RNA sequence: CAUUGUUAACCCAACACAGGAGUGCACCAAGGAAAGAUUAAAAGAAGUAAAAGGAACUCGGCAAACACAAACCCCGCCUG
RNA sequence: CCAGCCCUAGAACAGGGCACA
């Protein structure tokens, strides 16, 4: 069976903006995708993006790295790539629908245990080093985007943020080696269990996704 | 006689309320369809463009914000203004309004009849149009007058132009001085007692009073503000959307008065544009779906690269 | 500034508000018609709608099961919720509850009180404010207008 | 594939008499689970 | 964003950047009118107890889109006459610096990596 | 801060008799066509609501007396019937409450 | 087979006061309710979080803080 | 015209909506 994959940018926000703006922006982003092939990728997959830089030797500039996070709504979708170059980690926030992008190539379609793995700033450099000249990995559709269960180490405290707080809900961090039982018990004082059973702060966009899927199919058949 | 209050739903029935809604809805639809072709019924004599002439504006609805990339690689931020319904309600003569320039009254989007008073409803009945939400006045010259009751389209402006935008900003209510005027507060914890956000001294000693121009906490946000010199990039004809560069004062889904830029640098730019307004019946030709500027990177682009 | 907000502050904070709404929803599910403060009932309306939507989702859905386990404090209501209220609401989409403002409480607080009630309950009907009969003057004139409009087509 | 329902026992942190009885049953089960008769008597007679 | 009292890291191979010291090289003053410096603004440093000039290569604050954001405030030593005292730069450098070649000619001539 | 002088009765009246502080007359008052009492146009009738509340209290008291346990809730639908009534085929299979009082006028059979 | 004390939600603080209270028992099998009902303006008190910087504010790193460390002077042996 | 219900409008008072769905 084939599972439908809707890109994160097509999901409109929770605000009360008029849907006509979202329709126009979806039409424009589909017309942009008609020329620029934006492939399928999730949080943690490794990509290579080609940008048009005027001040380089060649007009094209390649950058390969792991996707940190993707966020936005419509034509303003952004995704952050992380890569360690000669010991100095570098993060670049690319825009999906930018005209200066020449080519996007997913070299390893792979998910991870966390939807927003911003903790790579505090992780060890071994998990941010990636070979720029790596070869693209082709997988079969029946693999269903295998989720990589990789427990990541951590640099000593302090960290960039408080990844131990329940507001992040992170599983990809190996806490039993870096934090103590007292710290774990203290970090639970900021837990809000009622936000999971609130039943009202959720965003249900089933019919919205259905309409967007129908519109995308119509644009493809056009 | 202590007469009570009465609304339009109190005395109606379950079988009459939908009938009334439909009877007003199809009436408004028929009126907007009859007023859809103004150039064939009785248009006023179109005067030629003059160097010291001005043009009427529009009243649109601020939808939201979007990015827009230019061919040079730069990225600007545009705001979408939807021209839902722009109708010339009444025309006040120059001598009767200002003595220098004539005045045109423009109405915004359609609203319900069941919440307007008797005088406004009588005016709109004598005009033949449904009531409008926001009613604005535009000061134009005596040669760009239009007959009242004529609809206006977002094609009134062409890709590449400077305009002005007037609207009520986001009213933040009675706010403190630090948020209103930007006064700095006192230090947080070096001993200050009940003074973390106070404005401090408000005047001097020998004056024995405060001056009328003293900045103090008060109402903030709900006021008519105008931004000048906003460039328009893209004009959508199908949905009547205008892409105005920069920030537009006013919350989303609000009415916004658009007019030609009265800046001295763009005073004589109305020469190539349609002088009275955009008449779709005069040219007998349908404009493209999206009128792009000479620098806007269109959605269908070859992914330009530098050379 | 309080722009663009949907939840109102109640109790001693967020968790206290959640617990108060939980108790009110438990009482509503148990008695099928309750009365409280107008703001509390207006807030409880949406939570009750969502609870009915979750109850209609089936018994084996462990998500809805644990949701009802969290919300319904008295566990003798979850079988009731899944086998009385959810089955009787199948064709109805969002018309599950009815809220009406009652006169102010006779106590000295004089608070604005409302009553919420699940439709199709085994209780006497509330004195709902009904529309006027079609035999009224204005309704008869509108019926004449409707007949003329139908004869014109 | 099978309806999994929670037990119908009363709550534990409530003020009701059923909750008090449940707490009584809980400490009685604690006494039952106690291993030595010394600790059993200690828990049974710690109240004065 | 690099301002006063920021502990920066000298990248280019120089004596002042290689010899350890009992105090890290902190900032002195941003030559821009705003007290906040960005990528490509001349800065003053107090390295090993003496004054020197430097150029900001990269900072840890998220900047414009498609702009690299490093994990350390890397700066390269610069002389008063506009010449870098170092020999070569190993860490990557944002390609946006090559826009203004007139003022960063000799500083970028020793750069090996451009990102 | 301390007041400097005693405010005169003229200014006192001009302050505490302004229409902003006077109780405004509410003109949304109407009569209940059912029982003839008074009610507002957006609020239920107090008399009718009191009748419904008394009847609901009696019904709930009887349905709780039927269930000798606090956590013994009905697992099926419930139906209330009065003297002079028999459960029909559509009313069979549900929990039944029986009242000695006759069925009032406002309560519909349904 | 004498006489006396066997109640109580209590005493002292002008009060049904966020205060002062000796001893034996376990931290609940015993006591109570932070909210009169709304809206969520400013300022004020408290808490939580905050990108880049990490004391550049200030007499003073006062308070606060993912730390809760090492040293040098003045005065007083130290505990009190 | 402002009973009532909402608001990106608001301390109260004011202001804009409640016909397309
Ligand atoms: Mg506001
Ligand atoms: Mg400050
Ligand atoms: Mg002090
Ligand atoms: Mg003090
Ligand atoms: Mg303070
Ligand atoms: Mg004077
Ligand atoms: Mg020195
Ligand atoms: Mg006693
Ligand atoms: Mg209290
Ligand atoms: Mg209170
Ligand atoms: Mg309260
Ligand atoms: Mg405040
Ligand atoms: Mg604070
Ligand atoms: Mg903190
Ligand atoms: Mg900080
Ligand atoms: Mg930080
Ligand atoms: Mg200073
Ligand atoms: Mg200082
Ligand atoms: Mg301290
Ligand atoms: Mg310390
Ligand atoms: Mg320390
Ligand atoms: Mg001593
Ligand atoms: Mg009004
Ligand atoms: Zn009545």
């Amino acid at each position: 069976p084939e599972t439908r994959f809707l890109s994160p940018e097509f999901i409109p926000p929770r605000g009360r903006t008029n849907p006509l703006k979202f329709q126009i922006e979806r039409k424009d982003m589909l017309e942009r995708r008609k020329i620029l092939h934006i492939p399928e990728f999730y949080v943690g997959s490794i990509l290579r993006v080609t940008t048009a830089d005027p001040y380089a030797s060649a007009k094209t500039s390649q950058f390969l790295g792991i996707c940190i996070q993707r966020s936005g709504s419509g034509l303003g979708a952004t995704f952050i790539l992380r890569n360690t170059i000669e010991g100095q980690g570098v993060e670049i926030c690319f825009e999906l629908y930018n005209p200066r992008i020449q080519e996007i190539q997913v070299v390893k379609l792979e998910k991870r245990l966390d939807n927003s793995l911003l903790y790579l700033r505090d992780a060890l450099p071994e998990y941010s080093t990636f070979d720029v000249n790596m070869k693209p990995i082709t997988q079969e559709f029946n693999q269903e985007v295998p989720v990589n269960q990789l427990k990541v180490k951590m640099k000593p405290k302090p960290w960039s943020k408080r990844w131990e707080r329940p507001k992040f809900n992170i599983k990809g961090i190996r806490f039993d080696l870096c934090l103590t039982e007292e710290q774990m018990r203290e970090a639970q004082k900021w837990s809000q269990p009622w936000l999971e059973f609130d039943m009202m702060r959720e965003y249900d966009t089933s019919k919205i996704e259905a309409a967007i899927w129908d519109e995308i199919e119509a644009s493809k058949n056009s | 006689h202590g007469k009570s209050v009465t609304w339009w739903d109190e005395h109606l029935s379950e079988e009459n309320v939908p009938f009334v809604k439909q009877l007003v809805s199809d009436e408004n639809k028929a009126q907007l369809a009859s007023k859809l072709c103004p150039l064939k019924d009785e248009p006023w004599p179109i005067h030629p463009w003059e160097p010291g002439s001005s043009r009427v504006g529009l009243i649109a609805l601020k939808l939201g914000m979007m990015p827009l990339w230019t061919k040079d690689g730069q990225k600007h931020v545009v705001t979408l203004l939807q021209v839902q319904d722009c109708h010339v309600l009444k025309y006040t003569p120059k001598e009767n309004h200002n003595g220098r320039m004539a005045a045109l009254t423009v109405g915004g989007k359609t609203v319900s009849h069941f919440h307007k008073s008797a005088s406004i409803l009588e005016f709109y009945q004598e005009l033949g149009l449904p009531p409008k939400q926001k009613v604005k006045i535009f000061n134009v010259t005596e040669n760009a007058v239009i007959k009242p009751g004529t609809p206006l389209y977002a094609a009134h402006f062409r890709p590449g132009q400077y305009v002005d935008v007037t609207a009520k900003t986001i009213g933040k209510g009675f706010q403190g001085v630090m948020r209103r005027w930007g006064f700095k507060g006192q230090p947080a914890t070096h001993g200050q007692t009940k003074t973390h956000r106070r404005p401090g001294a408000i005047s001097t000693g020998d004056v024995a009073r405060v001056w009328p121009g003293t900045k103090m906490p008060g109402q903030l946000g709900n006021i008519d503000r105008t931004a000048f010199g906003l460039k328009v990039w893209r004009i959508n004809t199908k949905h009547n959307i205008i892409y105005v560069n920069g920030s537009v004062p006013g919350h989303k889904n609000c009415l916004v008065k658009i007019k030609d830029s009265k800046l001295p640098a763009y005073k004589d730019f109305c020469k190539n544009l349609p002088f009275p307004t955009y008449f779709p019946d005069g040219d007998e030709e349908a404009l493209p779906e999206d009128l792009y500027d000479e620098n806007v990177c269109q959605p269908g682009a070859p992914s330009i690269t530098f050379t | 500034i309080s722009h663009g907000r949907v939840f109102r502050r109640l109790g001693l904070g967020p968790e206290s508000r959640i617990h108060l709404l939980q108790n009110l929803l438990t009482g509503l599910v148990r008695h099928e018609r309750i009365e409280a403060s107008w703001a509390r009932v207006d807030e409880l309306r949406g939570y009750a709608e969502k609870l009915i939507d979750y109850g209609k989702l089936g018994d084996t859905n462990e998500r809805a099961m644990r949701m009802a386990d969290f919300w319904l404090t008295e566990k003798d209501l979850i079988p009731k919720l899944f086998q009385v209220l959810a089955p009787r609401f199948q064709g109805q989409n969002g018309g599950y509850t009815r809220m009406l403002q009652i006169p102010n409480r006779n106590e000295q607080d004089r608070a604005k009180m409302a009553v919420i009630e699940y439709k199709g309950n085994c209780l006497p009907p509330l004195p709902l404010p009904r529309r006027d009969s079609n035999l009224t003057l204005l309704n008869q004139l509108l019926q004449g207008l409707r007949q003329d409009q139908e004869a014109s087509s | 594939p099978v309806a999994r329902y929670p037990p119908i026992v009363a709550s534990l942190t409530a003020k009701s008499k059923a909750a008090r009885q449940r707490r009584v049953e809980q400490w009685q089960a604690t006494v039952h689970a106690a291993k030595s008769v010394d600790e059993k008597l200690r828990i049974l007679t710690k109240m004065q | 964003a690099i301002q006063k009292m920021t502990r920066v890291r000298v990248v280019d191979n120089s004596a002042l950047g290689t010899t350890p010291y009992h105090r890290p090289p902190r900032c002195i003053h941003v030559y821009n009118k705003t007290g906040v410096g960005k990528v490509g603004d001349r800065i003053l440093l107090a390295i090993r107890g003496q004054k020197k000039k430097a150029l900001i290569v990269g900072h840890r604050m998220p900047g414009p889109r498609m702009t690299p954001r490093f994990d350390s405030n890397n700066v390269v030593l610069l002389e008063d006459n506009g010449n870098p005292v170092g020999t070569r730069i190993k860490t990557p450098i944002p390609s946006s610096l090559r826009q203004r070649e007139g003022e960063f000619s000799k500083v970028l001539a020793i750069a090996q990596n451009f990102v | 801060a301390a007041p400097k002088n005693r405010r005169s009765i003229e200014v006192n009246r001009c302050r505490r008799r302004n229409p902003q502080k006077l109780i405004k007359v509410k003109n949304n008052i109407d009569v209940c066509p059912e029982c003839g009492h008074l009610k507002q146009k957006h609020i239920l009738c107090g008399y009718c609501y009191e009748k419904v509340r008394k009847e609901t209290a009696e019904i709930r008291r009887q349905m709780g007396k039927q269930e000798g346990g606090p956590f013994r809730a009905p697992t099926t639908e419930t139906v209330v019937l009065y003297s002079g009534e028999t459960p029909s085929e559509q009313d069979q299979g549900k929990r039944i409450i029986e009242r000695e009082r006759k069925r009032p006028s406002w309560f519909t059979q349904n």
